[PDB]
């Protein structure tokens, strides 16, 4: 869990630094949220958490 | 927000559909009007000959 | 014998110079006094190479450096203006505050001056740019220092018991789209040079 | 009729425009934005999320 | 695990605060200006004092 | 609309306000401009309750509150002027400099020469009433700190290459010389009492 | 445009009818019913309460 926490923290920070992007529109943002969370959940630590 | 966006798009789509249906008629009428601006001169030429 | 300006006019103009700005929503009588003789106050400021601006819909009167013949180098060099120039950290906080301010203005138009926000909302924003020193208290202190500087520039109220602050309307005229685009061009030049 | 119907569900965008033919382009711009955003397609995924 | 949920909710905060952008004209203009400026901002070296 | 005020006069006024002062020994240009055009500057200052006195003998001009003496209250408070009360150390230093300046003016008349004093004479007289802060280095540090703060208040110049300061003629127009004399009486009582 | 605007604020008397010229009679029926029985009676009820 010492690393599950860090992985999700990094995912959130990436989502932040990416949402700033002007090229991103609303549909991009919702899509990126869903994809990032699912991808994180797909990694081994993700399955541990699940 | 998603639900309201869905409603907004499902309302706007018929508007664009009908707008196309109307622009079609507008362009159909443009040259049909252009017929009236030409018929008398055509029949004047034909009357001359 | 000697001509004396109207006492109320002198009071209002001196206080407005003291604070560099003035809101109807907080000091209505002075705001209206100025609005009764705007030509008079503009005349009074003219020798100082200072000037006046008006935003009726927001109820704000703010001083601004006269630029008819002052050096285009920088109005900040003007002797009377005291608080020093802005710096790009303050500008980043200004950008975030302006975003929050426009988001607030959407809700009820210009509305009141109550552009409220919680401090806990700002820290996540800054953490992305300024980074994470890994000590929540340290970043809180850093943010509070920046906010203190901005309040020194008059763009934000000091914190309160609920860890809330309210954005001074003066921001709308510092983050004026024209100023924003000038800054943006300067900063694009800066990045291009950075290579 | 359809144009007015759409304004009935507007939120902060179409209010800045008329309700007749001369403003149709703005409605088409908004419809373009809504279609390209494709927000309505996420609905089922986001409910589950 | 609470920290995980905290990060998740924190990201959802800035998704929510960003999806509400059905703005008027001038707000739409300044929003583009600020977004572009912020995207520029990231590129700098914030850790440097002199920068 | 209104014809721009003379540029030179605007510069003289703004520079004067930056220091509440003008001196022929340093800045003959603005000195002369104001001297030859007093009505214009005074009228410019009228709106803000500001006025200027002069001592051509000392080659000095200075700013002052134009408010008529005791208009409605005994002692005045003004939006654009903050009345700082010097801490006891600064009060002692300014008192000693004032007495030295008046003594010098007795020696050479009024305004004939700007008064001076070296660090050599200074340090003993300050330690007479303040004692040893902990070292000679600290002695000079404190002395120069107070000297710099006074220079900020316009009373003195910074020491030259030979560690000699010039007492600014402005010292002749302090507000409450009676309070200074009273504190000097207390100091001269304590010097004898404690030894 | 006017009748569509009215239907927005409707509360169960105009939605049952269209938004064209043929639907004017029902609009008139509702308007007269309001002006002649609804507003007076409801105002009286409000004041009495």
């Amino acid at each position: 869990f010492r690393r599950v926490e860090d992985s999700w923290r990094e995912a959130d920070r990436a989502l932040r630094q990416s949402i700033i992007g002007e090229q991103y529109h609303r549909g991009d943002i919702v899509e990126r949220l869903l994809n990032d969370q699912d991808a994180l959940l797909n990694t081994p630590e993700g399955r541990v958490f699940d | 927000e998603l639900e309201t966006a869905r409603k907004q798009q499902q309302s706007l789509q018929p508007v664009a559909l009908s707008w196309e249906k109307y622009q079609k008629q507008e362009r159909q009428l443009a040259d049909w009007l252009t017929l009236e601006s030409l018929l008398p001169l055509w029949f004047a030429q034909q009357a001359s000959h | 014998s000697e001509t004396r300006t109207l006492q109320k006019i002198r009071e209002a103009t001196q206080e407005l110079l003291k604070y560099g700005l003035l809101e109807e929503a907080s000091k209505p009588n002075l705001y209206r006094i100025v609005l009764s003789h705007p030509e008079e106050v503009t005349r009074i400021l003219e020798p100082l190479d200072l000037d006046i601006g008006i935003d009726e819909i927001r109820g704000l009167l703010y001083v601004k450096v006269r630029l008819d013949e002052t050096p285009a180098q920088d109005e900040w060099a003007h002797p009377l203006v005291r608080r020093q120039r802005l710096n790009l950290e303050q500008s980043l906080l200004v950008a975030i505050l302006r975003q929050h301010f426009v988001a607030w203005e959407q809700e009820s138009g210009t509305g009141a001056s109550q552009a409220q926000i919680a401090i806990d909302d700002l820290l996540p924003q800054l953490q992305i740019y300024l980074g994470d020193p890994g000590s929540e208290s340290k970043e809180r202190t850093r943010l509070l220092t920046l906010l203190d500087q901005l309040k020194g520039h008059g763009l934000v109220t000091s914190p309160d018991a609920h860890e809330r602050i309210v954005i001074r309307p003066i921001i709308a005229h510092l983050a004026d789209p024209i100023n924003l685009q000038a800054l943006l061009a300067w900063l694009r030049e800066q990045i291009a040079q950075q290579t | 009729k359809r144009m007015s119907e759409a304004k009935r569900v507007d939120t902060g965008a179409l209010v800045e425009a008329g309700a007749d033919l001369d403003d149709i382009p703005v409605y088409l711009q908004r419809l373009q934005e809504l279609t390209e955003e494709a927000l309505p397609e996420k609905l089922n995924r986001f409910l589950d999320y | 695990s609470q920290t995980v949920l905290q990060a998740r909710a924190r990201s959802e905060r800035d998704v929510r605060g960003f999806m509400k952008t059905g703005l008027a004209a001038e707000h739409h203009r300044v929003g583009h200006l600020l977004n572009e400026f912020l995207n520029l901002a990231l590129k700098l070296d914030w850790q440097r004092q002199m920068i």
